[PDB]
């Protein structure tokens, strides 16, 4: 499960939760949300040029 | 590939051909629409059908072209009429299917109506 934004303090914390996970065999993605902030994805082996 | 396109043919100006964007099962969009596009010259809108009943015309096009949707048989029917050389084009059928909001119109497959005199 991955919160979006996640608020670790009671005020408030405004950092995003978007780790580099793997892709082996294919992957499953479900998102759940009402103001359209999944923005699609990056795919590859090094992430880099 | 899914959504496979087909129709239409060579004409003569002042005919009038009913085309259609015919889909192949029942699919979900929120505005249908169709493109044209000759050599040389981008694509250009055509007309414009949405869930609701919308009816967007570009500037040349009003006076002569209908849209009519058909729920029975899951395809819209694109009907022009006074047909002129000028509408000679690669004609497109963007699609509304919901992608991440809205997106991936399926009008790379595409037909080839050319309307002439000979
Ligand atoms: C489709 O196939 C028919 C029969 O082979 C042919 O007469 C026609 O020119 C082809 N193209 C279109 C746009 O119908």
């Amino acid at each position: 499960w991955f919160h979006a934004i996640h608020v670790s303090g009671t005020n408030g914390t405004k950092r995003f939760d978007n780790p580099v996970l793997p892709f082996n065999d294919g992957v499953y993605f479900a998102s759940t949300e009402k103001s359209n902030i999944i923005r699609g994805w990056i795919f590859g082996t090094t992430l880099d040029s | 590939v899914q959504l496979q396109e087909s129709g239409g043919g060579l004409v003569q100006p002042g005919g009038s051909l009913r085309l259609s964007c015919v889909a192949s099962g029942s699919v979900t969009f929120n505005s249908m629409g169709w493109y044209r596009q000759a050599p040389g010259k981008q694509r250009e809108l055509v007309a414009q059908i949405t869930a609701g009943g919308d009816t967007h015309y570009a500037d040349s096009v009003k006076g002569r072209f209908t849209i009519s949707e058909h729920r029975g048989k899951n395809a819209v029917y694109l009907e022009m009429h006074s047909l002129k050389p000028e509408d000679t084009a690669v004609y497109y059928c963007h699609l509304q299917v919901p992608f991440l909001g809205g997106g991936y119109d399926y009008w790379g497959q595409g037909t080839q109506v050319t309307v002439s005199s000979g």
